[PDB]
């Protein structure tokens, strides 16, 4: 015919591009980040965006402004509830009032704007001695480590002009529910790496997705080690860590991925560990409570989960994840692993 | 939450309870003979002559 | 507590379904059919291998004319075929490659796809582009199925499924009650109600119109990865990683057969009726299509040429060809 002919020209046309995408495609390097929820695995694509692409305009930005003054807000409510269920008293007894007005102007609050009204409740609650011994003793609820950071700074953050910086964006916790991915080139190579820590859906239905993958980054939080077990108690959340790692390192779907363990929040681990004893964690530990020793026996406790250790290596890091030097370095060491 | 989730499972529960359902025999004759009526030209079933198959 | 006496009074309830299922199960589909001849040994061949994908596919779907079809791979494609030529049409570069289904519209106008995103997006086939991004769910999406040019129905991780207006871009109605993830939908006929397949290990069947759920299909022992009409209305097949699938019937509200062997361990991707529901042809992780003797429970014939899990299938509305598509990045045509 004369339309038959055309469209076989068009479908070998076709053939011609898929060959050449397919080519570029298997010539890119692609990271797919895992860990339990909070263990930096966000923090570490954001700072892919600030190392390798310039990180952050202005008006991209101003657009975290809303969810700063949320994570602000949400911060300090999770201290005030703690303190009724710790039974911590305030330090002045007209922070109740303070408190009370905490949750009438939380439901009132417009998205992108914090009032002043507002602004200075928050101030003399995050003041009271009261509320900052509850927040001292954190490890018994949940609270994000970014609370301090954002409430630290209130009165820049409060500002009617206030825009936020780059640091103020890598420490935002935005739930995004999908995947989030990110492009960068490192030494003339096509690098793409992966976050689904969004997903809340059931991990059996897309795990296998990401069979292929050059390497899994694999973050956990030291930080994690002393916090109470509490509704849920089988586990604490750091063998709640370990037990997913057991589950990747050792996956059917991973192994010719390399697996790289990025050990994070080391800065909130060594102020930790000088109060609050590894054995919370592993009442087994008979070393001494130092960063060292016991930042070395983590490590152990991760690593011997490897099951095929005689054919399989895995590359681990101790990483501050908020902190961009700190993160390029870990870079360098992850590019080395995987490349060759 | 969870109670939340309670709630809404009893009162879908609670709907689900009253539907008059038919006699499973009655449904299975209906459904053989819907199928009866049409196997007998089904392709996958008694297959195509080369000369009128499209994909050949 | 309160939280005591809810849970006991839903299996109390579950517990009346199960009874009242049971008072009309008067007879067994095997004991009605016991006098039909067997369809005897179902041996297709492939006819066309659909070579071009770089990875894992993960859905495919026939157009109406029984002669296009639209594939969706992770390696970022969606490929629209002529089945009959093997040529392709289209190649539609995602913008994201983390794809899980894709529908063709039964005009022909439009395809859709999402995956991992969670979002639902609708490419017009005769200006290729994106026509609309429809952001809503909040977990992956499974599976969509358009009614019409306007009008769209989606299954997602969140475990709901939403019915959208396509040109105003919002969810016109939300379908909740699932407590797990929703991974496959299946519109009835006549578009007035769909069922939907669920990590619950249920299905449910919703009426579009009013926005509710009007039975819940319990049987299966864990996820539901696959459900498809009956071609009559009044009945669906479930395929489920309990290795079975499955016959529900609406009006009698409960299984009618299961379709399983002691062999068969691996869980089932995908399942159809042939064009007179005589055979139930099921996609398994093992590589292998199982075809089924809807009316015996006797598998039937298999079609074994993929070198990785069968992921998707469809039948034809003229009824003339099966296509399988693969995680070995094929597809193929058989009758
Ligand atoms: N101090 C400190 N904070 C961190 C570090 N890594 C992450 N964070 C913060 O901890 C919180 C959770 O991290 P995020 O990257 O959102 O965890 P994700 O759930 O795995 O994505 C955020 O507020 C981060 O700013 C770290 O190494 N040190």
């Amino acid at each position: 015919s004369a339309e038959d002919k055309a469209a076989v020209e068009r479908s070998k046309m076709i053939d011609r591009n898929l060959r050449e995408d397919g080519e570029k495609a298997a010539r890119e390097v692609k990271l797919l980040l895992l860990g339990a929820g909070e263990s930096g695995k966000s923090t570490i694509v954001k700072q892919m965006k600030i190392i390798h692409e310039a990180g952050y305009s202005e008006e991209e930005c101003k657009q975290y402004k809303a969810v700063v003054y949320s994570n602000t807000i949400q911060s300090i409510i999770a201290i005030i509830r703690a303190m009724g269920r710790l039974k911590i008293d305030f330090g002045d007894a007209a922070r109740a009032d303070d408190a009370r007005q905490l949750f009438v102007l939380a439901g009132a609050a417009e998205e992108g704007f914090m009032t002043a009204e507002l602004a200075g409740v928050i101030k003399r609650l995050w003041k009271d001695s009261g509320v900052q011994a509850c927040f001292n003793r954190s490890r018994e609820y949940q609270l994000n480590d970014s609370a301090a950071y954002y409430l630290n700074d209130l009165d820049r953050i409060a500002q009617p002009n206030y825009i936020p910086t780059q640091q103020d964006v890598l420490r935002t916790r935005v739930k995004t529910t999908g995947i989030v991915e990110t492009h960068f080139t490192f030494k003339d190579l096509h690098f793409k790496m992966f976050d689904v820590g969004g997903q809340r859906s059931e991990r059996k239905k897309w795990i296998h997705c990401f069979e292929g993958v050059t390497a899994i980054i694999f973050c956990v939080a030291l930080s994690d080690y002393d916090l109470v077990l509490a509704e849920d108690e089988e586990m604490n959340r750091m063998h709640e860590s370990m037990k997913l790692f057991d589950s990747i390192c050792n996956n059917k779907w991973f192994t010719d991925t390399s697996i790289i363990l990025f050990l994070n929040k080391k800065d909130l681990f060594e102020e930790k560990i000088k109060k609050s004893p590894l054995t919370i964690c592993y009442p087994e530990y008979a070393g001494s409570n130092t960063y060292e020793e016991a930042a070395a026996y983590i490590q152990c406790q991760f690593e011997d989960l490897n099951k095929r250790k005689d054919t399989k290596e895995i590359y681990t890091h101790f990483t501050c994840a908020t902190d961009t030097k700190n993160v390029q370095a870990a870079a360098a060491f992850v590019f080395d692993a995987v490349t060759d | 939450t969870e109670k939340d989730k309670l709630k809404m499972e009893v009162d879908q529960l609670k709907k689900e309870v009253t539907l008059e359902r038919m006699l499973v025999s009655k449904c299975c004759e209906e459904f053989r003979d819907y199928v009866e009526e049409r196997s007998g030209e089904d392709p996958l079933v008694k297959g195509i002559p080369e000369d009128k198959n499209p994909f050949k | 507590s309160e939280l005591d006496q809810l849970r006991q009074e839903a299996e109390q309830l579950k517990n009346q379904i199960r009874d009242a299922r049971k008072a009309c199960a008067d007879a067994t589909l095997s004991q009605i059919t016991n006098n039909i001849d067997p369809v005897g040994r179902i041996q297709m061949r492939t006819r066309r291998t659909l070579r071009g994908h770089l990875a894992k596919i993960y859905a495919m779907h026939w157009g109406t004319d029984s002669r296009l079809l639209v594939s969706a791979s992770q390696d970022g494609k969606l490929i629209i075929w002529d089945s009959y030529t093997t040529n392709k049409v289209h190649a539609i570069p995602l913008r994201s490659s983390w794809v899980m289904t894709c529908a063709y519209a039964p005009s022909g106008n439009y395809v859709a796809c999402g995956g991992l995103d969670n979002i639902c997006s609708i490419y017009n086939l005769k200006t290729v582009r994106v026509s609309r991004e429809l952001a809503g769910h909040t977990g992956y999406l499974s599976c969509c199925r358009f009614l019409d040019d306007n009008q769209i129905v989606t299954s997602s991780g969140d475990t709901t499924c939403a019915l959208w207006d396509i040109e105003t871009g919002q969810q016109t109605t939300t379908f909740t009650g699932h407590t797990g993830d929703v991974m496959s939908l299946s519109l009835a006929p006549d578009t007035r109600l769909f069922v939907s397949g669920a990590c619950d290990a249920s299905a449910k069947l919703w009426d579009v119109r009013e926005g509710m759920c009007r039975q819940t299909f319990t049987g299966h022992e864990s996820d539901i990865n696959a459900i498809c009409f009956f071609p009559n209305g009044n009945a669906f097949a479930t395929g489920s990683d309990d290795a079975t699938c499955r016959l529900f019937d609406l009006r009698a509200d409960q299984e009618l057969m299961t379709y399983s062997h002691d062999n068969i361990i691996c869980g089932i991707t995908s399942v159809s009726f042939s064009k007179s529901g005589r055979l139930l042809l099921a996609g398994y992780d093992d590589f292998n299509c199982n075809v089924w003797d809807a009316l015996k429970a006797d598998r039937a014939g298999v079609l074994a040429g993929h070198d990785n899990r069968v992921s998707c299938l469809g039948v034809t509305d003229d009824g003339m060809a099966v296509a399988t598509g693969s995680w070995d990045s094929f597809l193929k045509i058989w009758n």
